[PDB]
RNA sequence: AGCUUUACUGCAGGCUGUCGCUGAG
RNA sequence: CGCACGGAGGCGAAGAACCACAGAUUUCCGAAUGAGAAUCUCUAACAAUUGCUUCGCGCAAUGAGGAACCCCGAGAACUGAAACAUCUCAGUAUCGGGAGGAACAGAAAACGCAACGUGAUGUCGUUAGUAACCGCGAGUGAACGCGAUACAGCCCAAAC
């Protein structure tokens, strides 16, 4: 959603690997805020973030990279 | 060693492998048991060498008694891959025949005398 | 000594166990072979033709 | 008894298995956990 | 491939470790060594690990017990997350 | 004229006379120290080894194989059997020596696949067969249009579906006639009659 | 069905001759 | 936004859901193959057996599975004979080894309606419960030929 294929595409394998790193980051933090039982949550996004991740690692994959 | 009979002096088989070589480049040889023996049979073997170290025997054991009743003369060699050289080849020889030397009529005449005296 | 209820209280020896190879319950650790696939007896699955009827 | 890790994962497991029905799958389903095991009246493998 | 730090182990018990001992707990994949453990959290907070302690839990997961110096700060930390 | 191999061939037709006697008197003092299979570089039996598909080519192997002599290794009894089930000493194997050596020697060579074997003697209590053996895998024979035959799927294993010669002729295929009701195609589908 | 024996019939096993391995005077 | 009809939330006209083909990923044990181990652990690995070989695991092979079918080996007993031993149950049950999408068989040292004839092999119908076997008891039991199906014929060893 937030992120599509193309974007992921246009970037560059250095843009990618960045990307990857800043969604990890958000995931942990979203599993933090659940561990915590924090409720501000938004589990369609916790959701969207793994997906994001799959596509990003299936483009490296893809480009070599 | 169970097909022959006598040893052939280090000396005799340098001559012997000697007039071999020449006598593929002045005349003829065969290569191999096969063709050897069809020599001894066709008449057409004036001398024919046999290897010592064959293993197994059966591949020649039948020279030694085919070359005499022939009147064939025939001398051993101990290496087998002396034998292939000396005929010209890559790879070892069993046994060869001179069919037919060159320029060695001389020598080979003169070893098959010598190999006769020694029995 | 009854064969029966009394001599039940001894029965505390750990002998078969979950099967790293097919999952059962029948790894005899003093063994060290499955009852029920063949494990560290046979590279081939256990299997026999009595374990049904004959016509089938 | 000493567990060994890969023991202690499996009785973790069953544990967990040993849940109840969530509330929320009633009413999803318009409306039972066959395989409740009690340590007592029940006994696990290996 | 398996990441290291699962989560924040967040439990009253994890708090009192927090505010008095300067430890944060986290639920760490099995695998992980406490050196491993150590590393990882240094570079995911930017802090100094002192000691970790590990504990395979009965919920299949692994946990573990890190102090930070006292340079660094435990609350401070965890409240950012 | 005469082939040379034609003399290993008259000499082998009487083992136990000539040269070949002397010869195998002093092999089989060798071969009793060596072991069930044994690789060798170069057939005992030249001529029979090519009459058979033999080849001094890459991909083509030769083992000879060591067999006791004599009837079953069996065991009695150890239940109720009528009398007529009731034998150990005179009950033979269905399968000569020769199919028994050609086995061992295939499974030495798991790899490789048996294309013959022939006879080399026997002394008092053993039997020794000489297996040729081809490498499916080698492209030197897949590349032969004399063996690349069983270079094929259909013949994987075939010593043990008795596919190999000393096979058909021990499953009583020989005769394309009288006799040969309960062999033809096989024994298996004759009820194992034959 | 277990057991017995100079019940009937067989089967292991032991002993013994013979052939092969096995050759020289 | 599976079965699964809740709560919250989300995705889809940047064409999602869903379907087809192709690709990515694909933890640990497992033939399980670096070594050990009840799915974990210890310090680079085709373990083991082979073929080729640059003789170095460099290039390859094998292993295990599968509903039954198929091929090669090992091979009962209850039962029937109104007892029972040969016979029968039966080359059945069961066991060992192994192939393939089918196996196996197969181009005559055949047949032998004996012929001035047929012409690789399976299989189906028949020949026939015939011939043959058998305490000649109970029982057991083909083939050639014929009508069909489908058809297909070749390669070495040796001589030179
Ligand atoms: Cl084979
Ligand atoms: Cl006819
Ligand atoms: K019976
Ligand atoms: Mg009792
Ligand atoms: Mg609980
Ligand atoms: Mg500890
Ligand atoms: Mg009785
Ligand atoms: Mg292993
Ligand atoms: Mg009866
Ligand atoms: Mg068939
Ligand atoms: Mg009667
Ligand atoms: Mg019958
Ligand atoms: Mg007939
Ligand atoms: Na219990
Ligand atoms: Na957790
Ligand atoms: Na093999
Ligand atoms: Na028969
Ligand atoms: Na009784
Ligand atoms: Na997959
Ligand atoms: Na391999
Ligand atoms: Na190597
Ligand atoms: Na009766
Ligand atoms: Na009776
Ligand atoms: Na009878």
């Amino acid at each position: 959603t937030v992120l599509h294929v193309q974007e992921i595409r246009d970037m560059t394998p250095a843009e990618r690997e960045a990307e990857l790193d800043d969604l990890k980051t958000e995931l942990l933090n979203a599993r933090a805020v659940q561990a915590a039982g924090g409720a501000p949550e938004n589990p369609g996004r916790i959701k969207e973030l793994r997906k994001a991740i799959a596509r990003i690692k299936t483009i490296q994959g893809e480009e070599g990279d | 060693p169970v097909y022959v009979d006598f040893d052939v002096p280090a000396d005799l088989e340098d001559d012997a492998l000697e007039a071999l070589e020449v006598a593929r480049d002045t005349g003829a040889v065969k290569k191999g048991t096969n063709e050897t023996t069809k020599s001894i049979e066709r008449g057409s073997a004036e001398l024919v060498f046999v290897a010592e170290d064959v293993q197994p025997e059966e591949i020649v054991m039948h020279i030694p008694e085919l070359a005499d009743e022939k009147g064939v003369p025939f001398i051993f060699v101990e290496q087998q891959d002396d034998l292939g050289h000396a005929a010209g080849l890559e790879v070892g020889s069993a046994a060869a025949a001179v069919t037919d030397a060159g320029e060695a009529d001389a020598d080979v005449e003169d070893i098959a005398d010598k190999v006769e005296e020694l029995r | 000594t009854g064969a029966g209820t009394p001599s039940q209280g001894k029965k505390n020896t750990t002998t078969h166990t979950k099967c790293r190879r097919c999952g059962e319950k029948s790894y005899h650790t003093k063994k060290k072979v499955c009852s029920s696939c063949g494990f560290g007896k046979s590279a081939k699955r256990r299997d026999y033709e009595w374990q049904s009827k004959a016509g089938e | 008894g000493k567990k060994s890790k890969a023991t202690k994962k499996r009785l973790a497991k069953l544990d967990n298995q040993n849940s109840r029905v969530p509330a929320w799958v009633m009413l999803k389903t318009d409306r039972r956990n066959h395989k409740r095991r009690h340590w007592r009246r029940n006994d696990t493998d290996e | 491939s398996w990441d290291v730090i699962k989560h924040p182990h967040v439990t009253e018990k994890a708090m009192n470790d927090m505010d008095f001992q300067n430890k944060l707990q986290f639920a760490v994949d099995d695998r992980a060594s406490k050196g491993e453990v150590a590393d990882a959290v240094e570079e995911q907070y930017d802090v100094t690990v002192e000691q970790v302690n590990t504990q395979n839990t009965m919920d299949g997961e692994k946990k573990a017990v890190v102090r930070l110096s006292e340079d660094d700060d435990a609350q401070e930390v965890a409240s950012r997350i | 004229a005469r082939s040379a191999y034609s003399y290993i061939r008259d000499a082998w037709e009487n083992p136990g006379d000539g040269q070949l006697a002397e010869l195998q008197w002093q092999r089989q003092q060798e071969w009793r120290n060596e072991g069930a299979v044994e690789r060798i570089e170069r057939p005992t039996r030249l001529d029979k080894a090519r009459s058979q598909g033999y080849k001094a080519k890459q991909g083509v192997i030769v083992a000879r194989v060591s067999v006791r002599k004599g009837s079953a290794r069996k065991r009695r009894h150890k239940a109720g059997r009528r009398s007529k089930r009731q034998g150990v000493t005179r009950i033979t194997r269905r399968k000569d020596i020769q199919r028994v050596a050609e086995e061992r020697a295939s499974r030495t060579f798991p790899n490789l696949r048996v294309l013959n074997s022939y006879s080399v003697g026997q002394d008092g209590r053993q039997k020794w067969h000489e297996v040729i053996l081809i490498d499916p895998n080698h492209p030197a024979i897949q590349n032969d249009d004399d063996l690349s035959w069983i270079c094929a799927d259909d013949q994987a294993d075939r010593v043990f579906r008795g596919l190999t010669g000393a096979g058909r002729r021990n499953r009583g295929l020989s005769g394309k006639g009288k006799g040969s009701e309960k062999t033809r195609p096989s024994l298996r589908s004759n009820g194992g009659k034959g």
